């Protein structure tokens, strides 16, 4: 009931909001067509000044930007010349290392890696003996490891059987007649729903 | 997900319907049934990209009404389906096509014609025809039949792909007055 | 005279009714197109002031009596509405997570919805596919 | 209530398990030894071949890192001379352009402002007017607004009023006897759920 008498209220305030709204476009539309005729009587001022002035604008913009191209077009040329020109030497001083230098790079990497690699021919043998050492002792050890492991796995398997049943039965043996117990509240409160709430 | 607002239009008898059963339920029908108010919707993945597909299907059977040009006027890419059996709608290919141009607003808008039952051996409009015009439109023609169920699938993607590229032309154009209209990536 | 007829999800489809034409009727048209069964379907009117419940018609409801409403039929047989749908298969083309930022490979994707997420992004969007 | 017969189960697992915890500590404090002794027996290795390898292995990289540095010296000490002189090169190169294209610039910057001086400055005198007029219909729009909104608000101060009296009444008129309803219900509900969590 309360939402009909409500709505009933809303409603009206609609039908009032609505015949309002009648005038209310009505003078909203009256103004906005003082602001568009302005505008379109300020059309006649501010895009017509701008397309009758523009053309000088653009003009001295367009002729000075073909200028400062020409200018540029006159300077890139030697300026291209002096940067071709610098490059080739600048780049001929960098050839000029790269050929001695380089191949001493070359020659100095090669004993680089030899030293390394006279280096690394005992040291590879010996950390391999050194995994295998490790290897072995963890076969050993992880042998003894893994057999005590799966002895103490037993022994908490054999504890967990105390958990699976006489844990699980004391639980299942409290479970059962609090379940009872609990569904007896929660029939009592169903209806409580059903009875406050309806 | 990408949204795609694809409205088909066309005469009544041209598969119109026929086409949207048998490509998105992919059934066949057989008894004319008039269409008045039908919308199918598909989550693809077409490129990968999660792309809903929001087809609206019209009433051939109709003359002008104020609810269509409402609806009409939410659209993006508009298919012009006719079957080429039939010259009666190859005719109204203009008026729907002038329809449009009202509605939207603008001259150029993303439309592709169709060619239905081109399977069948009752060939009244021939290709060259309607490509000649369609080309001289600035539109793509593409032949297809419901019945035959071959091209479908790419007649529809078809529409998306010139709705992507009337998109990006518009920004590189900005409805101006542009004798060069040619760019694409 | 124009009847509304919605269908699951967000389908519409208005027909042409005349003469005395029943909603069983025009389900029969849209039944042999559609493929299903009504059986497990439930014809439901326009909501006429309600807090959020569809008002159960009958088959031999006529359709001109409904002029201009909207006439929805949804799944009541357990679990009314689009539901989300849990299917594991592959995509079309590789593309990005919408929960993530990542590629989606192999995740999950839904028949009725069609959203792209990963297999952890299941219980990590809080929100339906649904779209309106 | 039944608390007390968990109490018991949890207390039994918790003497298992230190019962478990004795033995199992016993042996894994043996393990710990066969995992820190055996641990050592590679550790020892390592530790003494870890000074025998290192010793050779920052020799060698030592050696590398002389090679490199005289490298360094003989390389990058050259080519920063010449990176200096590149640098020196392009400095003159970019002097001989920053001075005549450094003032071509300013003087075209100078031609770019004395036409926005004649261009903007001019227009924003003519846009002064513009907007003068813009704010003259904005403010003769605006007054009518003014009279509008003042007299749209009376209106919608009167239904305001006119709505706000009988629905004010009926909505204390209304909740009177529902707030008589929800004592019923309230006090049904509390004493029901006394008795249920009791
Ligand atoms: C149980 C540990 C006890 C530790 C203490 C006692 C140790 C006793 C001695 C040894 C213990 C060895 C335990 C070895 C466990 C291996 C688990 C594992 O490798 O499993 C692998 C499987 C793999 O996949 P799948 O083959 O299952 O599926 C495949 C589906 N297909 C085919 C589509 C392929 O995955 C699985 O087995 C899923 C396994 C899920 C296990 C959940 C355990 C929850 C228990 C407690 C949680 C809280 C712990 C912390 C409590 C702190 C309290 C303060
Ligand atoms: C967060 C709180 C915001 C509060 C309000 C102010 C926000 C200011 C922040 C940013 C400025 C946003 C300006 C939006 C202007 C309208 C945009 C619009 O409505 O787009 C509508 C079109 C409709 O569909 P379509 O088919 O025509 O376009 C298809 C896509 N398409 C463009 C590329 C072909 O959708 C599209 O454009 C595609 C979507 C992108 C459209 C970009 C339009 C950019 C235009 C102007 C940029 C702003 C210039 C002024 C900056 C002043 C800074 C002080
Ligand atoms: C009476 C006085 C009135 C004064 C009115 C002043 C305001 C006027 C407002 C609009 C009028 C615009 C008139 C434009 C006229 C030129 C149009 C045009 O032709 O222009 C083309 C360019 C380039 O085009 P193209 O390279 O394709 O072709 C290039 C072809 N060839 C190489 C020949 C180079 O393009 C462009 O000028 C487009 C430039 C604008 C791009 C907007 C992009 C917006 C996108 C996103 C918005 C993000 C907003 C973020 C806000 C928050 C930021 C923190
Ligand atoms: C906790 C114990 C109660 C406490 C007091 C009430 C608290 C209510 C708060 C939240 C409500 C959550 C449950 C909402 C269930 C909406 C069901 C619905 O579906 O309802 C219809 C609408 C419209 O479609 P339909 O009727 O054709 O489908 C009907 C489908 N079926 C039959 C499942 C009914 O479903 C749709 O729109 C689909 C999209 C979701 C629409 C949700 C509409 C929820 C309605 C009211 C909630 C907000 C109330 C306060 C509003 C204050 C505004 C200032
Ligand atoms: C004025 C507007 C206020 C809006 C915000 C209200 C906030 C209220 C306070 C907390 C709640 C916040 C989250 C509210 C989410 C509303 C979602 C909604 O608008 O749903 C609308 C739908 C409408 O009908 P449909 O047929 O479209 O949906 C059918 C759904 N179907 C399949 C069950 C039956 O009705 C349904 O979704 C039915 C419910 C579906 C989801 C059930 C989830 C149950 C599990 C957990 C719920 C936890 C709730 C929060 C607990 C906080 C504890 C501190
Ligand atoms: C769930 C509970 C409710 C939560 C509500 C809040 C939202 C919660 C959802 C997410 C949290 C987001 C927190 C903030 C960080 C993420 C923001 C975001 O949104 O992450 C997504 C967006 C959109 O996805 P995407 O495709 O861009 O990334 C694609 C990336 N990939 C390449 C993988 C696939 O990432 C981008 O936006 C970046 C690229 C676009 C950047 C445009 C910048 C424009 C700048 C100025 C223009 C301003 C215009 C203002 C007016 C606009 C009118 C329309
Ligand atoms: C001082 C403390 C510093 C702490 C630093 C470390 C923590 C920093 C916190 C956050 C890190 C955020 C890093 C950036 C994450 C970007 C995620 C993103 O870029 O995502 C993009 C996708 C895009 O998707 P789309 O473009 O295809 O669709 C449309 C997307 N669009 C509408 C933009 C139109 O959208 C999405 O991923 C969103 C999809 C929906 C996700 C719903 C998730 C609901 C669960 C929780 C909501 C949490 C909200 C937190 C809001 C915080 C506000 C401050
Ligand atoms: C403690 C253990 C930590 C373990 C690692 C945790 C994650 C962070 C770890 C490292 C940071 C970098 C991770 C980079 C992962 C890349 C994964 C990936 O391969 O993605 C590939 C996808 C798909 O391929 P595509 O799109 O490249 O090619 C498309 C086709 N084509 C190339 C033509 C381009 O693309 C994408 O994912 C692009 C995604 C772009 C947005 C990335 C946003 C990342 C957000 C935060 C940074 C990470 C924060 C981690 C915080 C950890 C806290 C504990
Ligand atoms: C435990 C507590 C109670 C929990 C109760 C259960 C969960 C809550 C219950 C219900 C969930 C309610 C979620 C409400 C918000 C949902 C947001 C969302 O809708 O989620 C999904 C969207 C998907 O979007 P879609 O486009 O794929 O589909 C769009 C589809 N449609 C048309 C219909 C919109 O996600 C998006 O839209 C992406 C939006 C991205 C917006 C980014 C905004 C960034 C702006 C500022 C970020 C500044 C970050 C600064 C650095 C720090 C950041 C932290
Ligand atoms: C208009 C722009 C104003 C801009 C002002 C200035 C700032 C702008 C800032 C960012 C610009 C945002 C621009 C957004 C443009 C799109 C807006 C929109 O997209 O407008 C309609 C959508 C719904 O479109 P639709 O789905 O048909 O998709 C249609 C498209 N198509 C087919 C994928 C899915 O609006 C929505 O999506 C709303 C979210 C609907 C979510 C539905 C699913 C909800 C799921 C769970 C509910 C959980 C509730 C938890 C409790 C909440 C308590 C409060
Ligand atoms: C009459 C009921 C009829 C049925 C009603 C059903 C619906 C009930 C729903 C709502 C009704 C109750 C509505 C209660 C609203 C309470 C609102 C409230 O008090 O907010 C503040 C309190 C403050 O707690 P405290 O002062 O302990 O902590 C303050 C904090 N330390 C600080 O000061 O910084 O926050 C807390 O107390 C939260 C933690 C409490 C810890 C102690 C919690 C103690 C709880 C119970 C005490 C033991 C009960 C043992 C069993 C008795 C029955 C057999
Ligand atoms: N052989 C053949 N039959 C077709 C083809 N296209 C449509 N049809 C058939 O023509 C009949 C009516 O199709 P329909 O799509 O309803 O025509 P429509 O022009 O869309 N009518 P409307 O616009 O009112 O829905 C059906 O039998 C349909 O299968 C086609 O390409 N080849
Ligand atoms: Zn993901
Ligand atoms: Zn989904």
């Amino acid at each position: 009931l309360k939402l009909l008498d409500n709505w009933d209220s809303v409603t009206s305030t609609f039908s009032k909001l609505r015949e309002q709204l009648g005038p209310v476009t009505q003078e909203f539309w009256d103004n906005l067509e003082k602001e568009t005729e302005g505008l379109r009587q300020e059309m006649s001022k501010d895009l017509e000044e701008v397309k009758a002035k523009v053309q000088p604008y653009l003009d001295d913009f367009q002729k000075k930007w073909q200028e400062e191209m020409e200018l540029y077009r006159q300077k890139v040329e030697p300026l291209r010349a002096e940067l071709q020109e610098g490059a080739r030497q600048k780049l001929h001083e960098l050839q000029e290392k790269l050929s001695p230098l380089g191949e001493e790079m070359r020659d100095r990497a090669r004993a680089h890696v030899d030293a390394l690699r006279t280096h690394l021919a005992p040291y590879s043998d010996e950390l391999r003996q050194r995994l295998a050492a490790r290897l072995e002792a963890l076969k050993e050890n992880g042998g003894a490891r893994l057999a005590e492991y799966h002895a103490k796995a037993t022994e908490h398997l054999s504890t967990l059987s105390e958990k699976a049943k006489p844990a699980l039965e004391d639980l299942r043996q409290g479970l059962l007649p609090v379940l009872e117990s609990f569904k007896v509240s929660f029939l009592s409160a169903l209806e409580e729903y059903t009875k406050k709430l309806n | 997900m990408t949204e795609y607002k694809l409205v088909v239009v066309g005469a009544g008898g041209v598969g119109k319907s026929a086409l949207t059963i048998q490509l998105i339920q992919n059934h066949f029908v057989d008894e004319y049934d008039p269409t008045i108010e039908d919308s199918y919707r598909k989550q693809v993945v077409i490129d990968g990209e999660t792309c809903l597909l929001d087809i609206l299907d019209t009433a051939g059977q109709e003359e002008y009404s104020a609810m269509r040009d409402q609806y009409m006027r939410t659209g993006e890419g508009f298919l012009c389906v006719f079957a080429i059996n039939n010259t009666k709608s190859f005719e109204d290919i203009h008026h729907y096509r002038e329809q449009i141009k009202r509605v939207k607003d603008s001259e150029d808008v993303p439309m592709v014609l169709v060619g239905n039952k081109c399977d069948l051996p009752s060939r009244t409009v021939d290709t060259k025809q309607a490509q000649d015009l369609a080309r001289s439109y600035g539109i793509p023609f593409i032949e297809t039949s419901a019945k035959t169920r071959q091209g479908v699938d790419d007649a529809f993607y078809t529409l998306v792909r010139e709705i992507r590229k009337h998109k990006e032309k518009m920004s590189k154009d900005g409805k101006k007055k542009k004798k060069k209209s040619k760019t694409k990536c | 005279n124009t009847i509304r007829v919605f269908l699951p999800n967000k389908q519409r489809t208005v027909v042409n009714v005349r003469n005395g034409m029943s909603l069983h009727d025009c389900l029969m048209k849209a039944l042999k197109v559609r493929g299903l069964q009504p059986e497990c379907c439930a014809v439901f009117r326009l909501l006429q002031e309600h807090k959020g419940k569809k008002a159960r018609l009958d088959w031999n409801t006529d359709a001109a009596s409904l002029i201009g409403e909207e006439l929805q039929v949804d799944f009541l047989d357990h679990v009314p509405l689009t539901t989300h749908n849990f299917a594991r298969k592959t995509f079309l083309k590789l593309a990005f997570c919408d929960i993530c930022q990542k590629f989606l490979l192999n995740g999950f994707r839904c028949q009725t919805c069609g959203y792209k997420f990963h297999e952890h992004c299941s219980t990590k969007v809080p929100t339906m596919c649904v779209d309106w």
